[PDB]
RNA sequence: UGAAAUGCGCAGAUACCGGGAGGAACGCCGAUGGCGAAGGCAGCCACCUGGUCCACCCGUGACGCUGAGGCGCGAAAGCGUGGGGAGCAAACCGGAUUAACCCGGGUAGUCCACGCCCUAAACGAUGCGCGCUAGGUCUCUGGGUCUCCUGGGGGCCGAAGCUAAC
Protein backbone atom coordinates (compact mmCIF):
# COMPACT_ATOMS: atom_id res chain seq x y z
CA UNK A 1 0.00 0.00 0.00
CA UNK A 2 3.51 2.41 0.12
CA UNK A 3 5.06 3.95 -2.37
CA UNK A 4 4.24 7.39 -2.48
CA UNK A 5 6.01 9.67 -0.16
CA UNK A 6 8.35 7.84 1.31
CA UNK A 7 10.39 7.92 -2.17
CA UNK A 8 11.43 11.06 -1.56
CA UNK A 9 13.27 9.84 1.56
CA UNK A 10 14.92 7.08 -0.15
CA UNK A 11 15.86 9.65 -3.18
CA UNK A 12 17.22 11.92 -0.69
CA UNK A 13 19.05 9.55 0.94
CA UNK A 14 21.24 8.03 -1.51
CA UNK A 15 21.02 11.00 -3.68
CA UNK A 16 24.55 12.18 -4.60
CA UNK A 17 23.90 15.72 -4.86
CA UNK A 18 20.71 17.96 -4.47
CA UNK A 19 18.48 17.50 -7.67
CA UNK A 20 19.84 13.53 -8.19
CA UNK A 21 17.02 11.30 -8.95
CA UNK A 22 17.87 8.46 -10.95
CA UNK A 23 21.90 8.33 -9.87
CA UNK A 24 23.27 4.29 -10.09
CA UNK A 25 22.57 4.49 -6.43
CA UNK A 26 19.04 6.02 -6.52
CA UNK A 27 18.17 3.56 -9.48
CA UNK A 28 18.91 0.49 -6.95
CA UNK A 29 18.33 1.90 -4.04
CA UNK A 30 14.32 2.80 -5.03
CA UNK A 31 14.06 -0.49 -7.11
CA UNK A 32 15.28 -2.44 -4.58
CA UNK A 33 12.74 -0.77 -2.03
CA UNK A 34 10.25 -2.53 -4.68
CA UNK A 35 11.91 -5.94 -4.51
CA UNK A 36 11.18 -6.36 -0.32
CA UNK A 37 7.54 -5.02 -1.31
CA UNK A 38 7.12 -7.80 -3.85
CA UNK A 39 8.91 -10.13 -1.33
CA UNK A 40 6.69 -9.88 1.19
CA UNK A 41 3.85 -10.47 -1.51
CA UNK A 42 4.57 -13.98 -2.52
CA UNK A 43 5.13 -14.68 0.88
CA UNK A 44 1.78 -13.93 1.51
CA UNK A 45 0.42 -14.89 -1.79
CA UNK A 46 2.94 -18.34 -3.33
CA UNK A 47 0.06 -18.99 -6.08
CA UNK A 48 0.99 -15.86 -7.18
CA UNK A 49 3.42 -16.44 -10.53
CA UNK A 50 2.83 -13.77 -12.59
CA UNK A 51 4.50 -10.92 -9.71
CA UNK A 52 6.76 -13.77 -8.89
CA UNK A 53 8.34 -12.95 -12.46
CA UNK A 54 8.63 -9.28 -12.10
CA UNK A 55 10.61 -10.01 -9.29
CA UNK A 56 13.35 -11.94 -11.19
CA UNK A 57 12.89 -8.86 -13.55
CA UNK A 58 13.73 -6.18 -11.10
CA UNK A 59 16.38 -8.70 -8.84
CA UNK A 60 18.27 -9.54 -12.46
CA UNK A 61 17.93 -5.25 -13.16
CA UNK A 62 19.58 -4.17 -10.14
CA UNK A 63 22.43 -6.95 -10.07
CA UNK A 64 22.94 -4.81 -13.26
CA UNK A 65 22.71 -1.74 -11.69
CA UNK A 66 25.70 -3.46 -9.21
CA UNK A 67 27.99 -5.10 -11.90
CA UNK A 68 27.89 -1.74 -13.74
CA UNK A 69 29.07 0.53 -10.90
CA UNK A 70 31.35 -2.04 -9.80
CA UNK A 71 33.55 -1.67 -13.27
CA UNK A 72 33.13 1.62 -13.08
CA UNK A 73 34.09 2.90 -9.48
CA UNK A 74 34.20 -0.12 -6.89
CA UNK A 75 33.97 2.88 -4.74
CA UNK A 76 30.47 4.15 -4.43
CA UNK A 77 30.04 0.20 -5.45
CA UNK A 78 31.10 -1.41 -2.11
CA UNK A 79 29.14 1.89 -0.26
CA UNK A 80 25.62 1.11 -1.86
CA UNK A 81 26.07 -2.32 -1.27
CA UNK A 82 26.45 -1.98 2.57
CA UNK A 83 24.03 1.32 2.93
CA UNK A 84 21.14 -1.42 1.74
CA UNK A 85 22.56 -4.32 3.62
CA UNK A 86 23.48 -6.23 0.25
CA UNK A 87 25.95 -9.35 1.51
CA UNK A 88 27.51 -7.70 3.98
CA UNK B 1 -18.27 13.11 -14.03
CA UNK B 2 -17.25 12.85 -17.48
CA UNK B 3 -20.14 11.24 -18.31
CA UNK B 4 -22.02 12.83 -21.49
CA UNK B 5 -22.62 15.32 -18.84
CA UNK B 6 -26.21 14.72 -18.19
CA UNK B 7 -25.42 11.83 -15.50
CA UNK B 8 -22.63 9.43 -14.45
CA UNK B 9 -23.41 5.94 -16.09
CA UNK B 10 -22.09 4.91 -13.16
CA UNK B 11 -25.11 5.99 -11.03
CA UNK B 12 -26.60 2.94 -9.70
CA UNK B 13 -28.77 4.17 -7.12
CA UNK B 14 -31.25 6.15 -9.19
CA UNK B 15 -32.01 3.79 -11.49
CA UNK B 16 -35.16 5.68 -12.60
CA UNK B 17 -33.35 6.10 -15.76
CA UNK B 18 -34.05 2.44 -17.23
CA UNK B 19 -31.52 0.83 -19.61
CA UNK B 20 -30.76 -3.20 -19.28
CA UNK B 21 -28.74 -5.46 -21.40
CA UNK B 22 -28.61 -3.21 -24.95
CA UNK B 23 -26.06 -3.29 -26.90
CA UNK B 24 -25.67 -0.21 -29.17
CA UNK B 25 -25.72 3.08 -26.30
CA UNK B 26 -23.09 5.00 -27.23
CA UNK B 27 -19.02 5.05 -26.86
CA UNK B 28 -17.75 2.88 -24.14
CA UNK B 29 -20.10 0.70 -21.85
CA UNK B 30 -17.50 -1.11 -20.14
CA UNK B 31 -17.93 1.32 -16.76
CA UNK B 32 -21.55 1.07 -17.48
CA UNK B 33 -21.83 -2.72 -17.79
CA UNK B 34 -20.54 -3.01 -13.65
CA UNK B 35 -23.56 -0.33 -13.15
CA UNK B 36 -26.10 -2.40 -14.32
CA UNK B 37 -24.54 -5.21 -12.55
CA UNK B 38 -23.84 -3.72 -9.20
CA UNK B 39 -27.95 -2.07 -9.41
CA UNK B 40 -29.11 -6.02 -9.76
CA UNK B 41 -27.24 -6.84 -6.75
CA UNK B 42 -29.58 -4.44 -4.67
CA UNK B 43 -33.11 -3.52 -6.71
CA UNK B 44 -32.50 -3.50 -10.76
CA UNK B 45 -35.11 -6.15 -12.40
CA UNK B 46 -32.59 -8.56 -13.44
CA UNK B 47 -36.15 -10.33 -15.51
CA UNK B 48 -35.46 -9.71 -19.04
CA UNK B 49 -36.66 -6.01 -20.38
CA UNK B 50 -37.34 -5.63 -23.94
CA UNK C 1 -6.41 5.48 4.40
CA UNK C 2 -9.30 4.79 1.70
CA UNK C 3 -12.24 6.15 1.78
CA UNK C 4 -15.10 3.40 0.74
CA UNK C 5 -18.85 3.40 0.40
CA UNK C 6 -21.39 0.83 2.25
CA UNK C 7 -25.16 0.16 1.55
CA UNK C 8 -27.15 -1.82 3.73
CA UNK C 9 -30.69 -2.97 3.81
CA UNK C 10 -32.56 -3.29 6.97
CA UNK C 11 -35.64 -5.26 7.83
CA UNK C 12 -38.78 -3.15 6.04
CA UNK C 13 -40.74 -3.68 9.03
CA UNK C 14 -38.51 -2.27 11.95
CA UNK C 15 -40.13 0.58 13.86
CA UNK C 16 -38.57 3.83 14.27
CA UNK C 17 -37.37 2.46 17.54
CA UNK C 18 -35.54 -0.55 16.52
CA UNK C 19 -34.33 1.32 12.55
CA UNK C 20 -32.63 3.74 14.98
CA UNK C 21 -30.58 0.97 16.89
CA UNK C 22 -29.62 -0.45 13.84
CA UNK C 23 -28.00 2.58 12.60
CA UNK C 24 -26.30 3.39 15.98
CA UNK C 25 -24.78 0.17 16.13
CA UNK C 26 -23.51 0.15 12.46
CA UNK C 27 -22.04 3.41 12.74
CA UNK C 28 -20.49 2.52 15.90
CA UNK C 29 -18.91 -0.86 15.10
CA UNK C 30 -17.30 1.19 11.71
CA UNK C 31 -15.29 3.58 14.34
CA UNK C 32 -14.57 0.17 15.98
CA UNK C 33 -12.73 -0.53 12.30
CA UNK C 34 -10.88 2.98 11.95
CA UNK C 35 -14.50 4.26 9.74
CA UNK C 36 -14.84 7.61 9.68
CA UNK C 37 -18.68 8.56 9.23
CA UNK C 38 -18.55 11.68 6.83
CA UNK C 39 -22.31 11.62 5.85
CA UNK C 40 -25.70 9.46 6.14
CA UNK C 41 -28.46 9.12 3.87
CA UNK C 42 -31.93 7.24 4.35
CA UNK C 43 -32.99 6.57 0.92
CA UNK C 44 -36.21 5.03 2.08
CA UNK C 45 -38.35 2.14 0.92
CA UNK C 46 -37.85 0.28 -2.72
CA UNK C 47 -37.66 -2.86 -4.22
CA UNK C 48 -35.10 -5.70 -4.57
CA UNK C 49 -34.34 -7.16 -7.59
CA UNK C 50 -34.87 -10.41 -5.64
CA UNK C 51 -36.83 -11.48 -2.38
CA UNK C 52 -34.64 -12.03 0.70
CA UNK C 53 -35.95 -13.52 3.22
CA UNK C 54 -39.33 -13.84 1.56
CA UNK C 55 -39.55 -9.66 1.29
CA UNK C 56 -39.54 -8.27 -2.11
CA UNK C 57 -38.87 -4.82 -0.64
CA UNK C 58 -36.18 -3.35 2.54
CA UNK C 59 -35.02 -0.33 3.95
CA UNK C 60 -32.13 0.67 2.56
CA UNK C 61 -29.76 3.41 4.18
CA UNK C 62 -26.78 5.11 3.06
CA UNK C 63 -23.02 5.43 4.03
CA UNK C 64 -19.37 7.25 3.80
CA UNK C 65 -16.89 6.58 5.63
CA UNK C 66 -12.78 6.71 5.01
CA UNK C 67 -11.85 3.09 7.06
CA UNK C 68 -8.47 1.42 7.04
CA UNK C 69 -8.18 -0.48 3.65
CA UNK C 70 -6.92 -3.82 5.34
CA UNK C 71 -10.74 -4.26 7.34
CA UNK C 72 -13.29 -3.25 4.95
CA UNK C 73 -13.89 -7.04 4.44
CA UNK C 74 -14.21 -7.24 8.12
CA UNK C 75 -16.75 -4.80 8.60
CA UNK C 76 -19.26 -6.03 6.33
CA UNK C 77 -18.97 -9.62 7.98
CA UNK C 78 -19.55 -7.48 11.51
CA UNK C 79 -22.38 -5.94 9.30
CA UNK C 80 -24.14 -8.84 7.86
CA UNK C 81 -24.16 -10.72 11.41
CA UNK C 82 -27.45 -8.91 12.11
CA UNK C 83 -31.07 -10.39 11.24
CA UNK C 84 -31.88 -7.46 10.19
CA UNK C 85 -29.55 -6.56 8.28
CA UNK C 86 -30.83 -7.96 4.30
CA UNK C 87 -27.39 -7.49 3.13
CA UNK C 88 -24.92 -4.97 2.82
CA UNK C 89 -22.56 -3.46 -0.44
CA UNK C 90 -19.38 -2.08 0.37
CA UNK C 91 -17.49 -0.12 -2.96
CA UNK C 92 -15.06 2.82 -3.28
CA UNK C 93 -14.95 6.86 -3.52
CA UNK C 94 -17.61 8.61 -1.59
CA UNK C 95 -21.13 8.08 -3.15
CA UNK C 96 -21.21 4.63 -3.79
CA UNK C 97 -22.48 4.28 -8.16
CA UNK D 1 24.13 -2.76 -34.24
CA UNK D 2 25.39 -1.47 -37.42
CA UNK D 3 25.29 2.23 -38.61
CA UNK D 4 26.49 1.96 -41.65
CA UNK D 5 24.66 -1.16 -43.08
CA UNK D 6 21.31 0.70 -41.70
CA UNK D 7 22.71 3.95 -43.53
CA UNK D 8 23.35 2.15 -47.58
CA UNK D 9 19.82 0.28 -46.78
CA UNK D 10 18.22 3.63 -46.03
CA UNK D 11 19.48 4.85 -49.24
CA UNK D 12 17.73 2.04 -51.17
CA UNK D 13 14.34 1.67 -50.06
CA UNK D 14 14.64 5.75 -50.93
CA UNK D 15 15.03 4.89 -54.24
CA UNK D 16 12.79 1.74 -54.80
CA UNK D 17 9.77 4.55 -53.20
CA UNK D 18 11.86 7.27 -55.02
CA UNK D 19 12.44 10.16 -53.20
CA UNK D 20 13.96 13.18 -53.42
CA UNK D 21 16.33 12.65 -50.26
CA UNK D 22 16.72 10.83 -46.85
CA UNK D 23 18.08 11.63 -43.75
CA UNK D 24 20.59 9.47 -42.11
CA UNK D 25 22.24 9.86 -38.21
CA UNK D 26 25.08 12.11 -38.67
CA UNK D 27 28.62 10.84 -38.28
CA UNK D 28 31.95 11.32 -39.64
CA UNK D 29 32.74 7.90 -41.05
CA UNK D 30 29.50 8.05 -42.60
CA UNK D 31 29.62 11.56 -44.41
CA UNK D 32 33.09 10.67 -45.94
CA UNK D 33 30.73 7.70 -47.43
CA UNK D 34 28.34 9.56 -49.16
CA UNK D 35 30.74 12.24 -50.23
CA UNK D 36 32.53 9.67 -52.30
CA UNK D 37 29.03 8.16 -53.60
CA UNK D 38 28.36 11.76 -55.29
CA UNK D 39 31.85 12.30 -57.01
CA UNK D 40 30.86 9.10 -58.54
CA UNK D 41 27.28 9.50 -59.51
CA UNK D 42 25.39 7.21 -57.35
CA UNK D 43 23.76 10.20 -55.16
CA UNK D 44 23.05 13.69 -56.13
CA UNK D 45 24.80 14.95 -52.97
CA UNK D 46 24.58 15.37 -49.46
CA UNK D 47 23.92 18.31 -46.58
CA UNK D 48 24.01 18.75 -42.97
CA UNK D 49 21.12 19.34 -40.94
CA UNK D 50 20.56 20.31 -37.11
CA UNK D 51 16.55 18.68 -36.39
CA UNK D 52 15.79 19.62 -32.99
CA UNK D 53 19.51 19.64 -31.98
CA UNK D 54 19.94 16.35 -33.48
CA UNK D 55 22.56 16.84 -36.66
CA UNK D 56 21.76 14.11 -39.60
CA UNK D 57 23.13 13.60 -43.02
CA UNK D 58 20.15 14.04 -45.33
CA UNK D 59 21.19 12.88 -49.03
CA UNK D 60 19.74 13.58 -52.36
CA UNK D 61 19.19 10.38 -53.94
CA UNK D 62 20.01 11.10 -57.68
CA UNK D 63 18.11 9.47 -61.05
CA UNK D 64 18.83 9.13 -64.39
CA UNK D 65 16.67 10.14 -67.64
CA UNK D 66 13.17 8.88 -68.46
CA UNK D 67 12.94 5.20 -69.83
CA UNK D 68 12.53 3.87 -72.97
CA UNK D 69 8.72 4.47 -73.53
CA UNK D 70 5.91 5.12 -71.46
CA UNK D 71 6.53 4.67 -67.92
CA UNK D 72 7.29 6.48 -64.94
CA UNK D 73 9.31 5.18 -62.60
CA UNK D 74 12.74 6.80 -63.80
CA UNK D 75 15.99 4.54 -64.40
CA UNK D 76 17.74 4.01 -61.35
CA UNK D 77 21.42 4.85 -60.47
CA UNK D 78 22.50 2.70 -57.52
CA UNK D 79 21.13 -0.53 -58.69
CA UNK D 80 22.66 -2.57 -55.54
CA UNK D 81 24.36 -1.24 -52.25
CA UNK D 82 25.46 -3.92 -49.80
CA UNK D 83 28.20 -4.40 -47.56
CA UNK D 84 31.28 -6.92 -47.00
CA UNK D 85 33.11 -6.64 -44.20
CA UNK D 86 30.64 -5.98 -41.26
CA UNK D 87 30.61 -6.60 -37.50
CA UNK D 88 31.49 -10.23 -36.17
CA UNK D 89 32.90 -11.43 -39.96
CA UNK D 90 35.40 -8.98 -40.66
CA UNK D 91 37.08 -8.95 -43.98
CA UNK D 92 40.07 -7.32 -45.05
CA UNK D 93 42.30 -7.66 -47.96
CA UNK D 94 45.52 -5.81 -49.47
CA UNK D 95 46.66 -4.22 -52.29
CA UNK D 96 47.11 -7.23 -54.14
CA UNK D 97 44.32 -9.10 -52.92
CA UNK D 98 41.74 -6.01 -53.79
CA UNK D 99 38.35 -6.90 -54.49
CA UNK D 100 36.81 -5.95 -58.13
CA UNK D 101 34.22 -3.49 -58.17
CA UNK D 102 31.21 -4.39 -61.09
CA UNK D 103 33.60 -4.29 -64.24
CA UNK D 104 34.89 -1.00 -62.77
CA UNK D 105 31.40 0.56 -63.44
CA UNK D 106 30.80 1.51 -59.39
CA UNK D 107 33.42 1.47 -56.60
CA UNK D 108 34.55 -0.82 -53.73
CA UNK D 109 34.28 1.50 -50.15
CA UNK D 110 37.77 0.22 -48.79
CA UNK D 111 38.82 1.79 -44.99
CA UNK D 112 42.67 1.60 -46.07
CA UNK D 113 45.04 3.31 -44.28
CA UNK D 114 44.91 6.33 -46.18
CA UNK D 115 41.70 7.51 -45.60
CA UNK D 116 38.14 6.09 -47.20
CA UNK D 117 39.06 4.96 -50.42
CA UNK D 118 38.20 3.38 -53.49
CA UNK D 119 39.39 0.22 -55.08
CA UNK D 120 41.45 2.43 -57.48
CA UNK D 121 42.56 5.06 -54.90
CA UNK D 122 43.44 1.93 -52.72
CA UNK D 123 45.87 0.36 -55.82
CA UNK D 124 47.45 3.44 -56.53
CA UNK D 125 48.83 4.59 -53.17
CA UNK D 126 49.35 1.17 -52.77
CA UNK D 127 47.40 0.75 -49.94
CA UNK D 128 44.83 -2.34 -48.23
CA UNK D 129 41.62 -1.84 -46.14
CA UNK D 130 38.67 -2.66 -44.50
CA UNK D 131 35.67 -4.24 -47.22
CA UNK D 132 33.35 -1.51 -46.22
CA UNK D 133 30.24 -2.03 -48.82
CA UNK D 134 30.52 -2.25 -52.57
CA UNK D 135 28.05 0.13 -54.94
CA UNK D 136 26.97 -0.71 -58.41
C1' U E 1 -35.69 -40.54 -30.62
C1' G E 2 -38.53 -41.08 -36.40
C1' A E 3 -39.44 -46.32 -32.84
C1' A E 4 -39.00 -48.39 -28.42
C1' A E 5 -37.01 -50.21 -24.17
C1' U E 6 -35.57 -48.52 -19.77
C1' G E 7 -37.46 -45.33 -15.48
C1' C E 8 -41.39 -43.57 -12.73
C1' G E 9 -44.45 -48.64 -8.97
C1' C E 10 -43.61 -47.06 -0.27
C1' A E 11 -46.67 -43.53 -3.61
C1' G E 12 -49.53 -40.40 -6.15
C1' A E 13 -44.75 -39.01 -10.14
C1' U E 14 -43.26 -35.35 -14.72
C1' A E 15 -44.55 -30.12 -16.80
C1' C E 16 -47.62 -26.50 -11.88
C1' C E 17 -46.98 -23.00 -6.97
C1' G E 18 -44.18 -21.62 -2.19
C1' G E 19 -40.44 -22.84 1.27
C1' G E 20 -35.95 -25.57 3.00
C1' A E 21 -30.71 -28.06 2.63
C1' G E 22 -26.18 -28.77 -0.56
C1' G E 23 -22.91 -28.28 -4.51
C1' A E 24 -21.26 -26.75 -9.03
C1' A E 25 -21.18 -23.64 -12.87
C1' C E 26 -21.35 -19.08 -13.11
C1' G E 27 -26.18 -15.76 -19.03
C1' C E 28 -27.63 -10.36 -21.90
C1' C E 29 -23.10 -6.76 -22.14
C1' G E 30 -18.23 -10.74 -24.35
C1' A E 31 -16.90 -8.00 -29.90
C1' U E 32 -12.76 -8.99 -36.46
C1' G E 33 -12.06 -7.47 -28.15
C1' G E 34 -8.38 -6.96 -24.26
C1' C E 35 -4.44 -8.47 -20.62
C1' G E 36 -0.42 -11.55 -19.28
C1' A E 37 6.06 -14.68 -19.81
C1' A E 38 3.19 -19.21 -21.30
C1' G E 39 -1.00 -21.32 -19.29
C1' G E 40 -5.07 -19.22 -18.37
C1' C E 41 -8.47 -15.90 -16.75
C1' A E 42 -14.54 -12.64 -18.27
C1' G E 43 -21.12 -11.71 -11.94
C1' C E 44 -19.74 -7.99 -9.04
C1' C E 45 -16.80 -5.47 -4.91
C1' A E 46 -12.65 -4.31 -1.55
C1' C E 47 -7.33 -5.21 -0.35
C1' C E 48 -2.30 -6.88 -1.41
C1' U E 49 0.74 -7.12 -5.95
C1' G E 50 3.05 -7.48 -11.43
C1' G E 51 3.60 -5.94 -16.33
C1' U E 52 2.65 -2.44 -19.96
C1' C E 53 1.18 2.52 -22.58
C1' C E 54 1.10 7.80 -22.93
C1' A E 55 2.72 13.13 -21.48
C1' C E 56 5.97 17.28 -19.84
C1' C E 57 10.43 16.25 -20.44
C1' C E 58 14.22 17.26 -14.98
C1' G E 59 17.94 13.26 -13.54
C1' U E 60 21.42 9.01 -13.73
C1' G E 61 23.73 7.61 -17.75
C1' A E 62 23.87 2.87 -23.07
C1' C E 63 24.53 0.18 -16.73
C1' G E 64 22.62 -2.53 -24.26
C1' C E 65 20.21 -6.73 -27.40
C1' U E 66 19.59 -11.96 -28.30
C1' G E 67 20.61 -15.99 -25.80
C1' A E 68 22.74 -22.26 -24.15
C1' G E 69 22.68 -24.75 -18.84
C1' G E 70 19.79 -23.77 -14.66
C1' C E 71 14.99 -22.40 -12.30
C1' G E 72 9.41 -21.98 -12.58
C1' C E 73 5.46 -23.31 -15.31
C1' G E 74 0.25 -25.64 -19.90
C1' A E 75 -5.72 -27.48 -21.52
C1' A E 76 -7.74 -32.71 -20.91
C1' A E 77 -5.08 -36.64 -18.59
C1' G E 78 -3.13 -40.52 -14.93
C1' C E 79 -0.95 -40.94 -9.58
C1' G E 80 -0.84 -40.22 -3.28
C1' U E 81 -3.30 -38.23 1.19
C1' G E 82 -7.59 -35.48 3.63
C1' G E 83 -12.57 -34.63 2.21
C1' G E 84 -18.11 -32.83 0.93
C1' G E 85 -21.48 -32.26 -2.87
C1' A E 86 -23.36 -31.61 -7.74
C1' G E 87 -23.37 -31.93 -13.05
C1' C E 88 -21.64 -34.62 -16.82
C1' A E 89 -19.40 -38.84 -18.35
C1' A E 90 -15.10 -43.37 -21.61
C1' A E 91 -14.82 -49.04 -19.31
C1' C E 92 -19.78 -51.05 -17.47
C1' C E 93 -25.67 -52.19 -18.29
C1' G E 94 -30.04 -52.16 -21.53
C1' G E 95 -33.43 -51.18 -25.93
C1' A E 96 -33.00 -50.74 -30.95
C1' U E 97 -30.68 -50.78 -35.34
C1' U E 98 -28.19 -54.66 -37.19
C1' A E 99 -29.93 -59.44 -39.05
C1' A E 100 -24.96 -49.94 -33.02
C1' C E 101 -22.93 -44.99 -30.56
C1' C E 102 -28.31 -42.91 -31.54
C1' C E 103 -31.24 -43.01 -27.04
C1' G E 104 -32.05 -44.26 -21.47
C1' G E 105 -30.20 -45.43 -16.36
C1' G E 106 -25.77 -44.93 -14.44
C1' U E 107 -21.62 -46.28 -9.83
C1' A E 108 -16.12 -46.26 -9.99
C1' G E 109 -14.48 -41.75 -11.83
C1' U E 110 -13.95 -36.58 -13.46
C1' C E 111 -13.99 -32.17 -9.03
C1' C E 112 -11.25 -28.47 -4.96
C1' A E 113 -6.25 -27.69 -2.20
C1' C E 114 -0.94 -29.44 -1.60
C1' G E 115 2.93 -32.44 -4.01
C1' C E 116 4.71 -35.24 -8.13
C1' C E 117 4.10 -34.70 -13.50
C1' C E 118 4.56 -31.00 -17.34
C1' U E 119 3.62 -34.11 -24.49
C1' A E 120 1.46 -32.57 -29.38
C1' A E 121 0.67 -26.70 -28.02
C1' A E 122 -1.23 -22.10 -29.36
C1' C E 123 0.27 -20.88 -33.72
C1' G E 124 2.14 -21.11 -38.44
C1' A E 125 3.32 -13.11 -37.00
C1' U E 126 8.26 -18.74 -33.78
C1' G E 127 14.90 -20.34 -35.86
C1' C E 128 14.42 -16.89 -31.47
C1' G E 129 14.86 -11.68 -31.63
C1' C E 130 16.57 -6.34 -31.95
C1' G E 131 17.24 -1.50 -34.50
C1' C E 132 16.50 1.41 -38.59
C1' U E 133 13.88 1.99 -42.97
C1' A E 134 8.86 2.46 -47.32
C1' G E 135 4.02 3.23 -46.48
C1' G E 136 -2.39 5.64 -48.48
C1' U E 137 -7.57 5.07 -47.34
C1' C E 138 -11.65 2.85 -44.25
C1' U E 139 -13.76 0.54 -39.31
C1' C E 140 -12.27 -0.38 -34.11
C1' U E 141 -9.02 0.27 -29.00
C1' G E 142 -5.68 3.80 -25.30
C1' G E 143 -3.25 8.77 -23.90
C1' G E 144 -2.31 13.97 -24.86
C1' U E 145 -3.96 16.99 -28.56
C1' C E 146 -8.18 17.90 -31.91
C1' U E 147 -6.81 18.15 -41.22
C1' C E 148 -2.28 15.29 -35.46
C1' C E 149 1.06 12.03 -33.36
C1' U E 150 2.97 7.61 -30.43
C1' G E 151 1.44 2.48 -29.42
C1' G E 152 -2.39 -2.44 -31.23
C1' G E 153 -6.20 -5.58 -34.40
C1' G E 154 -8.88 -6.50 -39.16
C1' G E 155 -9.83 -5.53 -44.57
C1' C E 156 -7.93 -3.75 -49.84
C1' C E 157 -3.36 -2.30 -52.10
C1' G E 158 1.76 0.11 -54.42
C1' A E 159 7.46 -1.23 -54.55
C1' A E 160 10.14 -5.46 -53.68
C1' G E 161 10.85 -10.75 -52.35
C1' C E 162 8.93 -15.80 -53.15
C1' U E 163 6.82 -18.65 -59.97
C1' A E 164 6.07 -23.63 -57.79
C1' A E 165 0.20 -20.95 -51.25
C1' C E 166 -0.82 -16.15 -56.65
Amino acid sequence: PITKEEKQKVIQEFARFPGDTGSTEVQVALLTLRINRLSEHLKVHKKDHHSHRGLLMMVGQRRRLLRYLQREDPERYREIVEKLGLRG
Amino acid sequence: RNVEVLKRFLSETGKILPRRRTGLSGKEQRILAKTIKRARILGLLPFTEK
Amino acid sequence: MRRYEVNIVLNPNLDQSQLALEKEIIQRALENYGARVEKVEELGLRRLAYPIAKDPQGYFLWYQVEMPEDRVNDLARELRIRDNVRRVMVVKSQEPF
Amino acid sequence: TDPIADMLTRIRNATRVYKESTDVPASRFKEEILRILAREGFIKGYERVDVDGKPYLRVYLKYGPRRQGPDPRPEQVIHHIRRISKPGRRVYVGVKEIPRVRRGLGIAILSTSKGVLTDREARKLGVGGELICEVW
